[PDB]
RNA sequence: AUGUAUUAAGGAGAGUAUAACUUAAUUUAUGUUUAUGAUAGAGGUUAUCAACAUAUGAACUCUUAGAGAAAUUACUUAAUAAACGAAGUGAAUUGAAAUAUCUUAUUAACUUCAGGAAAAGAAAUCAAACGAGAUUCUAUGAUUAGUGUGAACGAAAAUAGAGCAGCCUAUUAAAAUAAGUAAAAUGGCUUUAAAGCUGUUUGAAUAUUGUGGG
RNA sequence: UAGAUGUGCAUAGUUAAACCGAUCAUUAAAAUAAUGAAUAGUGUCUAAAGUUAGACCCGAAGCCUGGUGA
RNA sequence: CAGUCGCGUAAGCGGGGCAUAGGAUCACAAGAUACAAAAAGGAAAGAUCUUGGAUUUUUGGAAAAGCUACGCUAGGGAUAA
């Protein structure tokens, strides 16, 4: 009658409860499904125990190692970037930066060591955009530039991305200048903000520098190279000829 | 500061941790330019990076 | 239709003065007994205290000495006096203070909230009145009570009588189930009236209402503002990208 | 059982209006409100027919001067439990299907010292090329990095919450900025090989104008 | 008023691993030459479970530490 | 299938022996791979491939001698007088 005396869950939601050792006609009495007087009835068997036979992890050993230094990149495909621009969830008229990529829901809700653009759906991508990520595939770079757009790969960290979304750091696709001829214009730009902003870090390791220093990745340090210089900090392009 | 009578350096009256707290507290109130020289000042940290670099 | 009307009456005379419009997904949802169940059982779990405690054989007082020799006595071998087989032993699987609370997604709890309002709306058990919802006690009694002329005994005996004959005339008293008044803030007359005469109904503040409270009495008498605030805080499954939330169709004839 | 608040030495013996508590064992006073209280009588043993608040007399013996067979002696205005804290010392049952390394375990326990709490504490700290900013408690991070033949053991950064406080002129009275010290070899502890603790034998430097530690 | 904020899982696979990437790995150069691996998750409730804790219940002989007793 | 060598006029054969009787991981040692490199440049210590030394003979792989009639506990009558 009363609504509160008529509520229930769906019948399929309810499952039988098994109370063991409560009589013979229950089907689980006097042994509770254990058997007759074995180790499995008196006590407990270790889970890693196989009776004494050596496990395969010992007879064969553990293979390989786990890379604790590899960066965890958020993978973004052109197939998905196009689906967002058409739906109106990403503005193609403005620069597409990690802040706009994270706040769009296109890579999810988890921030990781970086964002990499991949080339799934490169045949149907024909929207001119100005995107900036940490890495990009050789297929995505051509698809973005073939449609009349621009792409730049910049160095980021898991902490830098958080500050970008939080608004504590302003985005910039250029490295910090070096020299006494830029200290003034850079200090003035900071005073004009009237708010404490954290700088975006630049690469420090050999690999990270070489990555953003070559034009194949459209790295934001590639402008520091000469037309004949190599991105590597150690290797050089040898010379051809008879000498 | 090096004590004149005893040739021993005296630790600064404010540790590098307490120096950064004043700079942070003085920056949130607009009196950072009233503090003496400090390697924790936001302009000095930035100037040393732009001038010299990595 | 995507929207449903909501009439706003003047509580004393119940004169329909204004007309608002809400979404069908607010006050016209289907009756889901399984979703209302999960919400009602979810609130009871959180209300439970869960402090019962019993002692095990590892907490019962006494020494852990061996009672009888292992053999030679002709009796059954025994270990400690705190065994469950012994007189004052410890209950093996007895109650312990734990958390009986369960989880329920904010979107399911918000659907169960609007489903309870829709159950009352489609049945005519949801009466929306204008703000200022309080029992119109006589001015003479109100003047005496403040003055201090009336004793506590007589002051409470009058409120119990007036509230009774008042609810019985409106067919809102114990005979017709009961009524639950929901207001945004506490009101002296309303709350004091049903604190002394609770058989005729009860009054609650919007912050104290539960899904179960929207299904106990015979009617829900809620204020225009409390309803709008009640639905605005329990539509997580709707405003995610809005719908009509208090759209005034007919304004009060000032 | 949990939470909140307050407090920070505990017991015994014998005696006594058998609700009344210390040989005074039911002391003597003050103020206010007293049925609209508080939350126009009878009644001093045929008693305490008054609650709140503020004062006040009395309050024995032992633990507890010395001594002794505690509650005695002999003297005298003799007087401080437990638990919790820190350091020192430090197992075994147990698990590994035996068992030594390991685990159990910087555990239990014991000793010393200390207070109502104690301890710790304002970076010779962490981070990583951006920055954070003492200590303490809880959760996540984390059946992770890592160690170990195994069984198993096991962080930190960071995050969230509880609290938040900085200083040396320390709100209680301290430094002329630290040499047998840092560090090394060796024997151990801890541990990831670093850092940290340490017996023995040796043994530095002077500040970002780049001195010292990490 | 506005802004930011708060574990996690999934969204792309591949390899010992990174680079790489709808492709990746082996081929000491590479190359459809060959072989393997590609498409709905997430939260809650009910119930049954694995793991660690006393772990379904009762039961040793013994080992260690501190105390007691001539 | 790729690589590149031998024999053969050629077709073709060849990834030891007419067939059936030689144990891993771990650690260690020697070569290659260019993977990662705990601030950074290096390195150390690791990872992958090839290879070597075993009555690991209780040979799916513990570094291991006895007495008890002074004996004890849990069990078996699943094996005795
Ligand atoms: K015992
Ligand atoms: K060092
Ligand atoms: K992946
Ligand atoms: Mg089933
Ligand atoms: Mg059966
Ligand atoms: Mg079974
Ligand atoms: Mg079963
Ligand atoms: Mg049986
Ligand atoms: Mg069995
Ligand atoms: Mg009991
Ligand atoms: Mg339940
Ligand atoms: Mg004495
Ligand atoms: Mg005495
Ligand atoms: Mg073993
Ligand atoms: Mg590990
Ligand atoms: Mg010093
Ligand atoms: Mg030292
Ligand atoms: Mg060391
Ligand atoms: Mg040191
Ligand atoms: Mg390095
Ligand atoms: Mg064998
Ligand atoms: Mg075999
Ligand atoms: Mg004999």
């Amino acid at each position: 009658a009363s609504i509160l005396a008529s509520l229930s869950d769906n019948r399929g939601a309810y499952h039988k409860r098994i109370r063991k050792g409560r009589g013979p006609s229950s089907g689980y009495g006097k042994t509770a499904g254990r058997g007759t007087k074995g180790q499995k009835a008196h006590g407990h068997v270790k889970p890693w125990f196989q009776g004494g036979q050596t496990p395969l992890i010992v007879s064969h050993g553990r293979k390989g190692f786990v890379n604790q230094f590899a960066a965890d990149m958020s993978e973004l495909n052109l197939e998905k970037l196009q689906e967002w621009i058409e739906a109106g969830r990403i503005d193609p008229t403005k620069p597409i930066t990690p802040k706009e990529i994270i706040k769009s829901g296109i890579i999810g809700s988890s921030i990781k060591d970086g964002i990499k653009l991949l080339g799934r759906g490169k045949e149907s991508f024909k929207i001119p955009v100005t995107i900036t990520v940490s890495r990009a595939s050789a297929s995505a770079i051509e698809a973005i530039e073939a449609a009349g757009g621009k792409i730049v790969t910049r160095f980021y960290t898991k902490e830098s991305l958080k500050r970008l979304v939080e608004g504590k750091s302003l985005h910039t696709d250029k490295p910090l200048p070096v020299g006494k001829e830029h200290v003034e214009e850079i200090l003035a730009q900071a005073r004009s903000l009237k708010k404490k902003y954290y700088r975006l870090p630049d690469p420090t390791s050999r690999w990270d520098i070489e990555y953003y220093r070559d034009p194949a990745h459209r790295g934001y340090l590639s402008h520091q190279l000469a037309p004949g210089e190599s991105p590597s900090l150690y290797f050089k392009v040898p010379t051809g000829g008879e000498k | 500061t090096k004590h004149p009578i005893t040739g021993k350096w005296h630790n600064p009256k404010y540790s590098l941790r307490r120096q950064a707290e004043l700079v942070k507290l003085a920056q949130e109130h607009g009196v950072e330019e009233l503090l003496p020289f400090t390697r924790k000042l936001n302009e000095e940290k930035l100037r040393k990076r732009v001038e010299l670099g990595l | 239709i995507t929207n449903v009307p909501v009439t706003v009456y003047s509580f004393p005379e119940l004169e329909p003065r204004s007309l608002e419009s809400y979404s069908a997904r607010h006050l016209h949802l289907p009756l889901r007994r399984d979703i209302l169940h999960l919400a009602v059982i979810y609130e009871g779990d959180s209300t439970r205290r869960g402090m019962a405690s019993t002692k095990t054989r590892y907490e019962v007082h006494g020494s852990h000495k061996k009672m009888s020799p292992q053999k030679g006595t002709g009796n059954a071998r025994r270990g400690t006096r705190q065994s469950p087989l012994m007189k004052g032993g410890g209950k093996t699987f007895g109650p312990k203070p734990r958390d009986f609370s369960t989880k329920l997604n904010k979107k399911v709890y918000d659907l169960a909230w609007r489903t309870a309002l829709s159950y009352r709306y489609k049945r005519g058990e949801l009466i929306v009145t204008e703000d200022g919802l309080d029992l119109p006690l006589p001015n003479d009694f109100l003047w005496l009570a403040g003055g201090g002329k009336l004793s506590r005994e007589l002051e409470d005996g009058y409120v119990r009588k007036w509230v009774h004959e008042f609810m019985t005339s409106l067919n809102w008293g114990k005979e017709a189930g009961r009524t639950t008044f929901i207001t945004g803030d506490k009101r002296p007359n309303l709350f004091t009236g049903f604190e002394l005469a609770g058989a005729e109904g009860r009054a609650l503040e919007l912050w104290d209402v539960d899904v179960k409270d929207l299904l106990e009495t015979g009617r829900i008498v809620i204020e225009r503002s409390a309803l709008k605030e009640m639905i605005e805080d329990h539509q997580s499954d709707l405003v995610t990208r809005g719908p009509n939330l208090g759209e005034v169709l007919v304004r009060a004839p000032r």
